[PDB]
C-alpha cells in the first residue's frame, strides 16, 4: 500500500571537505595523511649496511675505518654522522655529486 | 631486521599503505607525498540525513 | 508511519546501503537492494588507491644533514622545496574534495535511479507520495513487495484493480 | 501567454532566484521561492573565501633588490619562482572554472528539484506542459496558487474534479 | 523485439549520436536527432584546444648541453625540473581525467534530457516502459511517427484515442 525507498543514515556524522563551506558530512570516513612513524629502520627484506664511522666516499679511497665495506654491496646503505671519508685530512671535490651517485649504486 | 619497511627518514621508518604523509619533507624512498595538512578524510561513504 | 528518502534517511538499514520499505495489511517491513548498493561501493571503495598511484614517486636525497651543502644554495633548495610543499598540500586538499563531492552526487543519484526503476515496475498501478514512497491502488501482500523488490512485479495482473482504484 | 524555465528565464523576477508564475481566472502573477533560492545562494556565495584560504600563504624574501645575489644562482631562482608562478597560474584558472562548472550544473538542480516538489503536491489534478508549467484540470483561485506556493496544497478536495476533467 | 537506452546502446545508429526506433503496424524503424547531438559534440570537440591554452607556454634553457654549469648548481636545476616535471604530470592527468567524467555525464544526460522531451511531447497518450522505450495507445503511423520526431506531435488530436485504450 506505501511502498517506500531509502538510505543509511547514520547517527552522528563525519567530517569531511568537498567545494562549498565544507560542504556535508557523511557516514564513514578514512583518513589519507599518515602520522605514524616507526624510530627504526625496518630492514627486513633488504641486504642493509650499517656504515658507521666509514664516510662513504672512504669507501672508494679505503682509510682504515671503511676496510670492513671495501667490496660492499646492499640495498639499503645507512650513512652515520660519525663517519669520515679520509685519514690523511683533506677533501672530496664534487663531494656531495659523488655521494648521490653512490647511494644508488648497489 | 624483521620489521619492513621502504620509506625512510632520519627519525626512522614510514610505513603507509595512505596518499599522503606529514613526518618529514625530506624523507626518500618509496614514500607517499609529503604534504603540510595533519589529516584530509577521504569519502568514503554517503551523506548522511537522520531520521 | 512511514517515509522514504526525500525526507530522511534510515538508520534502521543496516543490511545495505539502499533499500525498501513497506507497510501492507500485514505490516511495516524493511529490506535492501544488492544492485545499487554494489554499484556504488564499487565506484567508492577504489578511490584510495587512485590517489594512492605511485608512477615514480620515489625520490633520492639531494642535500645531507652531516655536511650542509653550500649556504645559498641550500637556501634555495629550502625555498623550493617548501614551494613544491605548498603546490602538493593544494593539491591533495583538493583532489581528496573533489573526489568527495563526486562520491556524494553519485550515492544519492544510484538513489533516485533506483526509485525510477520501481516506478517503471508499478507504471499505472501506484502514484507517488512525495517522500520517496509508493501510493499502491491494489491489495499487495508479502508475496507481491518481494515480487517488486525482486524486479519481477508483473504489472498488468494488478493493473484493471489499480485503474479501478485510480 | 505564459512560459516556463524550460524555455526561458525570467527578467522579471527580481526578489528571488527562483519563482512561480501563474495564470487563473484572475489573471497573471508572479512569486518567489525563499527555500530553494537560500539553498543556491549558500553554497555560491561562500566559494570566494573557499578560494582565499591561507594556511601558510606567508612567504619571505629569498633573493634581494638592492645587493643581488650571485648571477648563476639567481637565474635559477627566478627560473624556480616563474614555473611556480604557471603552476599556480594553472590552478587558479582551472580552480575558477570548475567552481563555477559546479555553480552552473548545481543552480539549474535547485530548479528542476522545485519543479518534480510541485509536482508532487500536483500529483493527479495537474499535468505538465513541456516548458515548465503545469497545466491544472481545475479551478485555481489566487487562495490555491498560494497554497501551492506555501506547500499547503492538499490535492484530495481537488482531485475528483480534476481527474473528472482528466 | 525493440529496446531502447536504459538496456543497451545501439550499434546499428551512425548517422547520429541520438536517436529513435519504433515499431509501428509497418515495422521496425530507425533514425537520429540533430538538436542533442549538436548539443553533446559542441561541448566535447573543443576540449583538447581547451588543454591546448598556450598562455606564456614559451620557454629557453637555462643550463646548456656543451660547457656543463657547475656540478652543484646543476643537481639542483635538475632535480626542480623532475619537481615540476611530477607535478605537470599529476595535472595531465588528472585534467583528462576529470574532461573524460565530465564528457561522460553530459553525453548521458543530454540523452534522459531528450527522452523527457519526447515523454512531454506525448504527455498522456503513452506510457513508459523502462527501457527507454514509449508504448502508445493509439496507431501511430510512419507520418505520426516522424511528426514526434520533428517535434510536431499535437497529443490533443490523438488524446481522447489513447485515453479510451488508456
Amino acid at each position: 500500500d506505501k511502498i517506500c525507498l531509502g538510505h543509511h543514515a547514520v547517527s552522528n556524522g563525519t567530517k569531511v571537505n568537498t567545494l562549498t563551506e565544507r560542504g556535508v558530512e557523511v557516514v564513514n570516513a578514512t583518513e589519507t595523511v599518515e602520522r605514524t612513524n616507526i624510530p627504526r629502520i625496518c630492514s627486513k627484506g633488504k641486504r642493509t649496511v650499517d656504515l658507521g664511522q666509514c664516510g662513504l666516499l672512504g669507501t672508494i679511497t679505503g682509510p682504515p675505518q671503511c676496510d670492513q665495506f671495501l667490496e660492499f654491496s646492499a640495498d639499503l646503505i645507512i650513512e652515520r654522522r660519525e663517519g669520515s671519508d679520509v685519514c690523511y685530512p683533506g677533501k672530496f671535490v664534487n663531494e656531495e655529486a659523488l655521494r648521490q651517485i653512490l647511494r644508488e649504486s648497489g | 631486521a624483521n620489521c619492513e619497511g621502504d620509506c625512510y627518514h632520519s627519525g626512522g621508518t614510514i610505513i603507509s599503505n595512505l596518499p599522503f604523509q606529514n613526518i618529514d619533507s625530506r624523507a626518500v624512498g618509496k614514500c607517499p607525498r609529503y604534504v603540510k595538512q595533519r589529516s584530509l578524510l577521504l569519502a568514503t561513504g554517503m551523506k548522511n540525513v537522520p531520521e | 508511519a512511514i517515509a522514504g528518502f526525500i525526507e530522511n534517511g534510515w538508520e534502521g538499514l543496516i543490511d545495505g546501503w539502499y533499500g525498501f520499505r513497506h507497510q501492507n495489511a500485514q505490516g511495516e517491513g524493511t529490506a535492501a537492494d544488492y544492485k545499487s548498493t554494489q554499484s556504488a561501493i564499487d565506484q567508492i571503495t577504489g578511490k584510495l588507491n587512485r590517489l594512492i598511484e605511485k608512477t615514480n614517486q620515489q625520490f633520492e636525497l639531494i642535500d645531507n644533514e652531516f655536511n650542509e651543502v653550500e649556504k645559498q644554495i641550500g637556501n634555495v633548495i629550502n625555498w623550493t622545496r617548501d614551494s613544491i610543499t605548498e603546490v602538493w598540500s593544494y593539491n591533495a586538499e583538493l583532489l581528496v574534495a573533489m573526489e568527495n563531492q563526486h562520491t556524494i552526487d553519485l550515492a544519492d543519484s544510484e538513489m533516485d535511479k533506483l526509485y525510477e526503476r520501481v516506478k517503471r515496475q508499478l507504471r499505472e498501478n501506484a502514484e507517488e507520495d512525495g517522500t520517496g514512497c509508493f501510493e499502491i491502488f491494489h491489495k499487495c501482500d508479502d508475496d507481491c513487495m518481494a515480487s517488486i523488490r525482486n524486479n519481477t512485479y508483473d504489472h498488468s495482473k494488478y493493473r484493471e484493480e489499480a485503474m479501478q482504484n485510480r
